[PDB]
């Protein structure tokens, strides 16, 4: 059909749909465009003529792994649809979605119940104020039980859950439903959606409806008349519950459930009225706090094309042919092609907050350590993504989303603005992720290009994190999950023509000595030039832990010559650096060596012979005693449901970790704080999803190092 | 009827020309391969720029035989050449175009993609 | 970078770069190459790991014998660097390029003055109006010497040419250039192009090369009040400035010097830029004539993606792998894959002018003289030849060139047009080959694959003719010199397997009878079958050549039966058909045999009986005069500059040569009218060339004959 196109921000809607893995989701997007007029039939995710689940990765999994966008205009009013995986795997894509979106829509259907990951996923989206409505979906399920599932989301979500719209089915294939505010039913039997009133059947049913619904929703209404009124006998009109739904609504404080058949197509068009009507405005939702290059907090911009531009692209994505697709948000300002646009990078400053190992602040590669960038773009062509097509976009209003392709250095999560007001909006939570993937590189060619392949990628996802170790030196990859390793590997192996092969994640350790003991060290050598002779006699005491290295000299009528002392000091620094276990050493810490005796040559001495002597009896020291390896520890803190703490515990217990403390996170949930050693958590992701049914949340970050016991 | 140490002629833009065949697959001591069945075998001989080099162990399927093979229509179809076709896991050719004819047993084994790519399918 | 993919041909442009054989083409094309991201480093051409230089015929020879095509963006405007062989032997592939291009580039070296191939090159640019921009390259020779270099540009190709860009450097390697319409300085001494004011040490001489390109630029602009205003004294605007001189340039009129420093990399930059601006558009330059299928011209055809289907290939080859490498230049409408295209050839009609004497039309080869066919072929993939690697091409706009594989009877020049409505561009004039050749096979069964061998070859081949001589019994390959028959006759023997050794060409001969005599025949032979017994008596006298031959019966009484009249006939054409001088004897002409008497026998006489006896009186009548031997002189049209003429004419004294005029054929050439024995034009075309360095075009066509001198 047309393309989507809005002049002011109050006519745009910018929704987010969430739920579980394979809600649905792709199908219902697919309706809701077929009812806009955009496509001519439902899409199917199997047969996978879908728009959303167009990229190669969505039909390899036959599940969304990826988020796309939609553009739909209804009623004079454009939304704009952000599809999302529902899989926990890809949990940072759906907060990049939340924080780009005003509203959050849980797609689910009646035949199943909230599972606890939706439960977390509400969670997330209650945590930004985001307003929230329910939609019930797959209705053609045989076991899709309305009333049950209804039921579960009012005492789940507090009483502010309350249906908004009660349909009227068979049990196998809901013909229709009936509108509580409009008193209407909605029939679809004959395949053409009819407005037409109740005939009664429900009618106590539905009276009883529209008695909840406005209590609900009167409550939230500023006039505390109207519960008076309503509860005095007094008919509120069909209008004021509406515009006070409304605004209930765009004040995140309701959370209405609306019954769909994305098969059927049966509700699509209430549906979007809905969206178009009851759904917050970008004015409406409270804009996130636009923040100055420098730190300085800044007043939020109004949602207006007039006001000084303000946009920030949310996603970033590779095409061979086309080059980089980056789908801009923009709140404030109007951006117009071939404009020179300020390109923010995250301004680092406002997300170098934690990261653990990584620290993770944006778009990683360690090249590219923090964003913190800043650069002027030329913009090119506007575009609007519809699947693989773009349809081109005029101007960008202020409020919307659009994509723009050839974009150089553009990248998630960036904001963009005027050149003379450079702008930075408050970014999105980025979950750290914490499995550790150590791959090797099949090539130096593959090397090279694996820095810039690996900054490009954290720029399409920014949830993914990239540490190269400087100790072992391996380049290892931090995933959320099994599917998102997969997906991180993958990505790299194509994208960029890096091809790498996983290796194993080395712990970093540390060495030092258990014992005291002396070295005897000789480095004599008769080449064809001159000859070479130093002796070196140490003495290596133990320290306490973090002593670093101590020099005592005691050396005694100057048998070594004191021009090549310090050649000996610097032989044994360089020993320690190099490890004295065998030929895999550890670097030697917290260590003194007393220097109290030697043997030198008269011709036969050089700084490099005294050197080697140093190390070799270092060395010699370090093998006539033992030898203390340190290994780190991660402090963990795990959200975990009160009914599984035992099993954990005593995972933990197999697992050697140290309780520190059970703390009550909720009234159902206890924070469990425990140190363990990184050798036990380069698996532990995975267990505990498994010791949780998935509900098993960590977070770890390095404590110290401790003896192996 | 190939079988163990037999030489084939390739019919793909591969790169190799001929190749032997170390196995018959499709059950153990199992003797002879008609037209449509799999076989493993090596590169002998190939184009020096090729993706596929010499020495290399691959997987085929025959598509043309010297030996008369019976119909069930009671019709018979002979060739004047031994020739297979360089296959992948998921029975689909690695290379781009097809040479010569191809017996149309191979419908009835499901290698679709080999019988579209053919010329001619008799 | 991003893979050059432009949506309009505005933002397409091709460049068939010219020059000597080894000017550096390739080493420039590679240079800018990487300067626009596509090739990591330059590479060089006698290493051969080039783009360009990747056949065996171009490393063998060490220069570029077969043109090459590479893909280049730069803004987001394509650029199609077009490599051309620089040896006049190949100057039919240049000729395609430059058909195939719509801008030339002169690749020369500082260090060497424009020599005579060069200015002709520049002429057969100049009469097809196709645009020139001057390049002056290899500055970093001791000798080069770039004023000199544009001094001679300037006096030789008109006052339109004038420099550009104004080169700086220290004598040895140049540091930069000034660009004269922007007054800045690009300077690439410390490593990095630097576009800064310039320093003042050449502040005059600057501001005169300002002054003359302007008013240069100006005498081809529109504004006719420019000159009055930059004569005034007032400075006209520096866009205007450029938009005019794009203006020039574009319209085939104006030829800017660019200095070029290719192992440096200074300059790259700045010429892309050029290229990108001021260069001429496909659309722009004047495309060539269109034509009707059937005879009828049609108007020139807009270079618009949207417009008819129209196409003509440029090179085609031979892979067993990927298939025919047709390189076919799209010039109207959009070319995608399924789609079944016109493959006409030529339509050779609209090319039989030209071409010299053998009506060079399409394809050459004697034995496929003019194409002139129609056919209609579905084309395969689209793809951007980059070497042998081909870049996948989804989309082909027009204002293109791209290689198309599966082709069956696609042909070198063949247009390619919709099926619906059948299209014929104007082909390139092919430089017909005047240098034949012999090529006898080892066996019978090479023999019979070599038609359809050297059919191919053809079509690979346009400007190469292959002969057949029914005469003298021997096929005959016409080549232009010694490197492209050394290609062809590689490629005959490995794309083909034709194992042949060259042998000599023998011209067409003939005899005639000197004098007047009679003879007897007398035959008898009584073998097992019928009794052969016949006696004849005819007479021969000389005739004048052309006379061919005749015979006279003046039998009296019906001596000889009626019957048998036609076998003495026949026996006595055999008997001159196989000679009368010795068992070389060669075809006697002009002859007319009279009977007058023979004796017949009741039983004895038969048809072959009297068919030797004829030819025994033949004989018998040889036996008593003399027989003169005629060979075929050929009227040789001489075309030589006027300075040359006294060359020809010492030169021809030598040859036995007449010379019946010299008519100035233009105000350079001039057109020598001769006649010359057959024996004496084999090598004709060679020598000639050689002599007047490229200048040298003849044409042959038997006229008589004549005996020995
Ligand atoms: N009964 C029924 N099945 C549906 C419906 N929509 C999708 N499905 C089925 O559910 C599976 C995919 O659903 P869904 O998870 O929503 O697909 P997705 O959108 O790609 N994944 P996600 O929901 O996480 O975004 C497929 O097997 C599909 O046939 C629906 O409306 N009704
Ligand atoms: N010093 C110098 N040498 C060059 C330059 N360009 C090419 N050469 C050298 O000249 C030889 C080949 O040059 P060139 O004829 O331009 O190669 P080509 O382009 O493949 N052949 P052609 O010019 O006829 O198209 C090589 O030895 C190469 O190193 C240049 O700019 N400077």
């Amino acid at each position: 059909g047309s393309v989507p196109t809005a002049e002011r921000p109050a006519a745009i809607r910018n929704v987010a749909l969430v739920g579980p893995s394979g809600g649905g989701k792709t199908t219902l997007v697919e309706a809701l465009l077929v009812a806009g007029g955009v496509l001519t039939r439902p899409g199917s995710v199997a047969d996978g003529s879908t728009v959303c689940d167009f990229d190669e990765a969505e039909i390899a999994q036959q599940r969304s792994v990826s988020l796309a966008l939609a553009s739909l205009s209804h009623n004079g009013i454009k939304v704009n649809l952000i599809d999302t995986p529902g899989y926990a795997d890809f949990v940072g894509e759906l907060r990049a979605g939340l924080r780009a979106a005003d509203c959050a829509l849980f797609v689910i259907a009646a035949n199943e119940t909230i599972d606890e990951p939706t439960k977390t996923l509400w969670q997330e989206c209650n945590e930004v104020q985001m307003p929230r409505a329910v939609v019930i979906t797959k209705l053609d399920h045989p076991r899709a039980n309305y009333d049950a599932a209804l039921t579960a989301a009012q005492e789940a979500f507090g009483d502010k859950v309350a249906p908004l719209y009660f349909p009227v089915g068979d049990g196998e294939s809901c013909k229709g439903v009936v509108g509580l505010l409009t008193r209407t039913y909605y029939d679809y039997s004959g395949g053409t959606h009819t407005a037409r009133p109740p005939d009664g059947s429900h009618d106590a049913a539905i009276a009883e409806l529209r008695g909840s619904l406005i209590e609900g929703v009167i409550e939230e209404s500023e006039d505390e008349t109207l519960m008076e009124r309503y509860l005095g006998g007094e008919e509120i009109d069909e209008a004021v519950l509406i515009a006070d739904l409304e605004k209930a609504v765009a004040r995140a404080s309701f959370f209405p459930v609306i019954p769909v058949c994305s098969q059927s197509g049966v509700g699509t068009l209430e549906l979007l009225d809905i969206i178009s009507r009851g759904f917050p405005a970008p004015p409406e939702h409270q804009l996130p706090e636009v923040f100055t290059p420098q730190g300085a907090p800044r007043k939020p911009l109004s949602c207006d094309p007039d006001g000084p531009l303000l946009a920030e692209v949310v996603k970033t994505t590779s095409d061979p042919y086309v080059g980089r697709v980056s789908l801009v948000r923009v709140f404030s300002g109007t951006i117009r092609p071939d404009a020179t646009v300020h390109v923010s990078g995250h301004f680092s400053a406002f997300t170098d907050t934690s990261g653990s190992h990584g620290a993770a602040a944006a778009a990683d590669g360690s090249t590219h350590s923090h964003a913190d960038h800043d650069e002027d773009e030329r913009i090119g062509t506007l575009s609007f993504p519809l699947g693989k097509q773009q349809r081109p976009a005029p101007t960008v209003v202020a409020g919307d989303i659009c994509a723009i392709g050839r974009l150089s250095r553009a990248e998630t999560g960036d904001t963009l603005s005027d050149k003379t007001d450079p702008l930075v909006l408050r970014p999105w939570t980025m979950p750290d992720p914490l499995l550790p993937i150590a791959v090797a590189p099949r090539a130096k060619t593959d090397e090279d290009k694996l820095s810039v392949g690996l900054q490009r990628l954290a720029a399409e996802d920014p949830t993914l994190r990239i540490e190269q170790n400087p100790e072992t030196h391996q380049i290892v990859l931090w995933c959320m999950g099994e599917a998102h390793a997969a997906v991180v590997l993958d990505a790299l192996s194509r994208r960029y023509g890096v091809s790498v092969d996983t290796v194993e994640l080395r712990v970093p350790l540390r060495e030092t000595f258990a014992g005291k003991a002396t070295g005897h060290g000789r480095h004599v050598k008769q080449s064809g030039g001159h000859g070479q002779y130093a002796v070196c006699d140490i003495e290596v005491e133990p320290l306490p832990e973090g002593s670093g290295f101590e020099f005592v000299d005691k050396v005694v009528g100057g048998a070594v010559p004191r021009q090549f002392i310090p050649s000996v000091e610097k032989g044994v620094r360089a020993q320690m650096e190099k490890g004295v276990t065998g030929e895999s050493g550890y670097p030697v810490v917290d260590i003194r060596v007393t220097l109290f005796d030697g043997k030198a040559h008269s011709v036969d001495s050089s700084d490099f012979a005294f050197q080697m002597a140093g190390a070799l009896a270092l060395r010699d020291a370090a093998a006539a005693t033992k030898i203390n390896l340190l290994e780190p520890v991660d402090d963990v803190t795990i959200v975990v449901p009160d009914d599984l703490v035992g099993t954990i515990m005593g995972d933990l217990s197999g697992r050697r970790g140290r309780v520190l403390g059970t703390d009550k996170h909720d009234a159902d949930r206890t924070v469990i704080k425990a140190e363990i050693p990184e050798v036990e958590l380069v698996r532990y992701a995975i267990d505990l999803r498994s010791m949780s049914h998935g509900a098993g949340q960590f977070r770890r970050s390095f404590a110290r190092y401790e003896p192996m016991p | 009827m190939i079988q163990q140490e037999s030489r084939l002629k390739v019919a793909d833009n591969t790169g190799a020309k001929e190749i032997l065949c170390i196995r018959v697959l499709g059950g153990s001591s199992r003797r002879y391969a008609g037209i449509g069945d799999v076989i493993v075998a090596t590169v002998k001989d190939a184009i020096p720029g090729g993706n596929v080099k010499r020495g290399d162990v691959v997987k085929a399927v025959v598509v043309r035989t010297v030996k008369e093979r019976r119909r069930a229509d009671g019709s018979y179809i002979k060739f004047d050449e031994n020739a297979a076709v360089i296959i992948k896991n998921d029975n689909d050719p690695r290379g781009t175009r097809i040479f010569g004819p191809v017996g149309r047993e191979l419908r009835e084994k499901k290698f679709m993609k080999i019988v579209s790519l053919a010329p001619e399918v008799l």
